[PDB]
RNA sequence: AUCGAAUCGCCACCUACAAGACUGGAGCUUGCUCCCUCGAAGGCGCCAAGUAUAUUCAUGAUCACAAGACA
RNA sequence: UAAGCCCAAUUAGUGAUUGCCCAUUAUUCCUUUGGUAAGGGCGGAAACAAAUGGAGAAAGUGUAGCCCUUCCGAUGUA
RNA sequence: GGCCAGAACCAGCCCUACUGCAUUAUCCUGUCGGGGAUCAAAAUCCGGCGGGCAACGAAGUGCAAGAAUCUUGGGUCUUGG
């Protein structure tokens, strides 16, 4: 396997066609750690404060004929742990 | 021909155009649909201000990429706009460190009452007083790709 | 399994209500055992916790006689220095499913392990399975058109009967009753039924002209 | 039901390019293909089509194997098939499918208010019912306990201990 | 689906050489997937046959033949094929199609499934298309019935490829995973 | 009681059953005709308890785990 | 109603001639290293203090390679 | 701020959209004769004769050079600003 690029299957895309309009979206994977450490807004919003935490990537291209997508994550690699998890993509950049 | 250089330079889509209501997609105020007023100078952020008192949206500026312009309309052209300067936006620097400033309420209530009143001016004005007041979701089942907006 | 008193006392103290994870209750009858076992492998990979109810109800295809001398060469497979630690020969056909869908499933990784442990196998309905929602069908699994109809299938049920299954009655008379308990109740509740249907027919009448327009242009009304 | 393959049967296209349109049989080559035409559809002119992709209408007009395209026009027309089948339930359906497709976010919107004021006078209009007659949960285990509550309050143990505790408050 | 052969008119003949100031010109019919595969099958003919090498010939025309519209028809295939076991053997078979190609791809279908033949072992005789009463055979006549009808039974019908689901709801069209 | 978490569709209308060579019902002519509820939707839910006469939303300042979640 | 065998396609009698997935391969981009390597510059242009544009510039096989541009190759037992 | 992230634009690359020229005839029509099968036809089919473009979302036939500027495509966290 090659870790640097994700499999992303989205609820309701099905076709090649389908992830085509995803493609240069915004991809997040919400997980928690054991200690509440820095996040955005550390300072401005202290509600935000938790042990959750998120990693962020873009869809690149579409995977195959059925609706998958390639998703490729800032500067690391998705951790294995996030395999078969929730992942999260967003409707923007948009281009509508 | 505009120059880059230049206030007047724009390379924003004919969809996000003054008038168009959008649904935010990002930010506080997410999934809120509010009124695109205009765009600041430089290709500078979108100003959209849905009626605050029909969503809560304030006057407030937006990327383009975090808003979907859809393509019903509301008619701006009797709300002035003008006043909507780049330096409404713009704070004081902090040193050594709701509340809204006279002019900024006193902006956002002349700009939102000509905009009600463009509402309804408008035939499917109360069908459009009530699609600013909706607040979009993405539900389970939801095909956002294959919509036309 | 059965929680423990830290689990409970927690509960207690953070104040938390019921929780039920998001669940897929199949209906396996009629179904085919592979294709049915290869979907199910692959959702459960995906992070899916999914119920599979009537697996004495799944389809393999060919005669009785062959599938189940299939299955007396599977059993005759056994370390013969120590029987005990070979190959378990599970008799139970939601243990037949459950061993199809772990050989297509990575079964020696820890990963392979918790989609298999998202996997849970009855025979029939159990009560605490009738009410939790509708049950779900796998279409490109189903018998009706997977096979054609003119070669003989086999029911798993009837076949592991014959290997040294003991419960094949059991579960024809909890299902007997089942089937008669839910007939009863869907009679009744078919005056609530009729009832909400009127409903829907007396609001047409009383909603906005327009709305009923807006129903009509896109097939409500 | 299961409509015959017959020259004249009426069929809708169950996918690809031409997906929900509908032509006349005209002719069968074999077991699996068909030459199916529509004279009233431009995009329906005489084509071969696999008999996977037909779906029988229960409309067959009166035409020969390989008849002439003047002699469909006449048939179609004099028969009825396209008016009698467009008042259907699931003619309707197509058209409705092909309206939601294109929907924009504001015809979205206006269809779930449409929902929701029809969900609000059904609610309405079924509690108006279960007054009367009683079909909820509720409304039954109300009817069930109105009696034997009547039982126990008609005691005067009962009526006194209400006085008192209705009295405090 | 269109027919994976194409009706070719190939036309040649052999160089003009002192020997041969005018040589004959030979129009050969050939069903192949391209013009270059047309081209190889005319002068592997003109080899066979005219002892002429397509390094000592050239080629006049290599032009596709056009189809008749789509009718119903019965066509009538003169086809042979070669096998090590049997040598070459030569059939006359008949199908109902639409096309002169689509009977010809029909052919070359039906002599791989039935008869194992690759299309390099085997040679198109003739193809043409006959009426309904010079029909030998009962399956191809069964189709020539004034009022032929029948039901579409046993019918897997797939689901539209945005549409289509992997669990649906038992008695209902809701999808649960799609 | 540490404990901050990942999860983001509810229902007391699906949550009964069976069949795909067919299960809306008839006729005889047995593949066509006729009747109906016309044989391609489980109900809601997506911001006024309902389509109207309306109402607080800002400064959380342009994205950032939704800064919140008993529907 | 193969997930078997033979043949045949690429979203399908619609309107043309690239369905998709995997390399230490191909194309291209960045960097290293070595050439049977290919070239440019190297006679300090002029001007310019701190408090408040900079630094370097070696006639050179090999260095922290005199500097810059360019092209090609790069695995390997004894 | 030499840190994190988002949008703008530049240049270069990498993807897609947008198509013309030629070709057709074993073809397209109408009409006579035959032939066919019907309750009667029509059609499939074979000949003579008269016209011809099956017509550019006609044909899955040969080659396509169409400035993503007009007419705001997309990507570059695969480049440097
Ligand atoms: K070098
Ligand atoms: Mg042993
Ligand atoms: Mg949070
Ligand atoms: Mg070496
Ligand atoms: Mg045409
Ligand atoms: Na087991
Ligand atoms: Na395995
Ligand atoms: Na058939
Ligand atoms: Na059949
Ligand atoms: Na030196
Ligand atoms: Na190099």
């Amino acid at each position: 396997q090659t870790k640097q690029t994700a499999l992303v299957r989205v609820e309701n895309v099905n076709t090649r066609e389908d992830a085509t309009w995803y493609v240069g979206k915004r991809v997040c994977y919400v997980y928690h750690g054991k200690k509440v450490k820095r996040c955005v807004r550390w300072s401005k919003a202290p509600a935000r404060r938790s042990t959750t935490r998120a990693l962020w990537g873009r869809v690149t291209r579409p995977h195959g004929n059925a609706g998958m997508m390639r998703v490729k994550f800032n500067g690391a690699s998705v951790p294995a742990s996030a395999i078969g998890r929730r992942i999260r993509v967003y409707l923007y950049p948009s281009q509508i | 021909k505009v120059s880059r250089k230049s206030p007047e330079y724009t390379t924003l889509r004919k969809s996000c155009a003054p008038g168009a209501i959008a649904i935010i997609l990002a930010g506080r105020f997410r999934g809120r649909r509010a009124v695109i007023l205009k765009q600041l100078p430089h290709n500078g952020p979108l100003v959209v201000s849905g009626p605050m008192k029909y969503n809560g949206v304030p006057i407030r500026r937006i990327d383009s990429r975090y808003v979907i312009a859809t393509s019903t309309t509301v008619d701006i052209s009797s709300v002035d706009t003008a006043p909507i300067t780049a330096e409404v936006f713009q704070r004081p620097k902090a040193e050594k460190p709701t509340l809204v400033s006279d002019a900024r309420a006193q902006l956002q209530k002349k700009i939102d009452a000509a905009l009600i009143a463009a509402i309804k001016k408008d035939a499917q004005g109360k069908e459009k007083a009530g699609y600013l007041r909706s607040v979009f979701t993405v539900k389970p089942g939801d095909a956002p790709h294959r919509w036309n907006w | 399994a059965f929680p423990s008193r830290k689990d409970a006392f927690r509960a207690q103290r953070k104040g938390a209500k019921k929780h039920r994870p998001e669940i897929i209750v199949i209906d396996l009858k009629d179904h085919v055992l592979g294709r049915a076992a290869a979907v199910v492998a692959k959702q459960l990979l995906l992070g899916k916790k999914i119920t599979v109810v009537r697996c004495e109800q799944l389809n393999i295809a060919g005669t009785e006689i062959r599938n189940k001398i299939k299955y007396l060469q599977y059993l005759r497979k056994r370390k013969l220095t120590n029987p005990t630690k070979g190959p378990f020969h599970h008799r139970a056909p939601s243990d037949v499913f459950v061993r199809t869908v772990r050989s297509m499933l990575p079964r020696y990784t820890k990963r392979g392990m918790k989609a298999l442990n998202s996997l849970v196998a009855y025979e029939g309905i159990p009560p605490n399975v009738v009410r939790t929602g509708g049950r779900v069908v796998i279409p490109r699994a189903q018998r009706h058109v997977c096979y054609r109809s003119e070669r003989p299938y086999t029911v798993l049920g009837n076949m592991c009967k014959h290997v040294g299954w003991k419960y094949s009655d059991v579960v024809a008379n909890l299902e007997k009753a089942r089937v008669e308990k839910a007939s009863r109740h869907h009679e009744k509740q078919a005056k609530l039924r009729d009832a909400w249907k009127s409903a829907r027919k007396e609001a047409l009448a009383k909603m906005p002209k327009h709305n009923v327009e807006v129903l009509k242009k896109f097939g409500y009304a | 039901k299961s409509h015959y393959i017959c020259a004249g049967r009426l069929v809708r296209i169950l996918r690809g390019p031409r997906q929900d349109r509908v032509g006349v049989i005209v002719d069968i080559v074999d077991a699996n293909r068909v030459l199916v035409e529509n004279p009233e559809d431009a995009k329906m002119w005489r084509h071969v089509q696999n008999l996977k992709n037909v779906e029988p209408l229960k409309y067959c007009v009166s035409v020969s194997r390989n008849c002439s395209a003047k002699a469909l026009k006449d048939a179609l027309a004099s028969s009825k098939a396209l008016e009698k089948y467009a008042k259907t339930r699931t003619a309707a359906r197509v058209e409705a499918k092909k309206a939601c497709a294109v929907s924009t976010d504001f015809e979205r919107y206006q269809l779930r208010v449409a929902r929701r004021s029809r969900a609000h006078w059904a609610r309405k209009v079924f509690d108006e019912k279960d007054a009367k007659t009683p079909v909820s949960w509720h409304k039954v285990a109300l009817k069930k306990m109105l009696k034997k509550a009547a039982k126990m309050d008609s005691t005067e143990g009962a009526k006194r201990r209400m006085q008192k505790a209705i009295a405090a408050r | 689906v269109k027919p994976h052969l194409r009706h070719y008119q190939v036309v040649g003949r052999e160089s003009p050489s002192e020997k041969n100031p005018e040589p004959t010109v030979y129009k050969f019919e050939v069903f192949a997937p391209n013009f270059v595969v047309a081209k190889s099958r005319f002068w592997r003919m003109m080899r066979v046959k005219n002892k002429v090498k397509a390094t000592h010939g050239d080629v006049l025309s290599c032009k596709v033949v056009k189809d008749a519209k789509l009718v119903a028809r019965n066509y009538l295939v003169d086809i042979a094929y070669y096998s090590q076991r049997c040598g070459y053997t030569r059939m006359v078979k008949e199908f109902r199609d639409v096309s002169k190609t689509g009977a010809v791809s029909q052919a070359y279908h039906d002599l791989a499934s039935r008869h194992r033949a690759r299309y390099h072992n085997i040679e198109v005789l003739n193809v043409k298309s006959i009426p309904d009463h010079e029909v030998k055979h009962l399956s191809i006549a069964q189709y020539h019935a004034p009022n032929l009808s029948f039901p579409l039974l046993q019918r897997r019908t797939k689901a539209t490829r945005k549409d289509r689901a992997i669990f649906v709801k038992k008695n209902t069209k809701r999808a649960v995973v799609a």
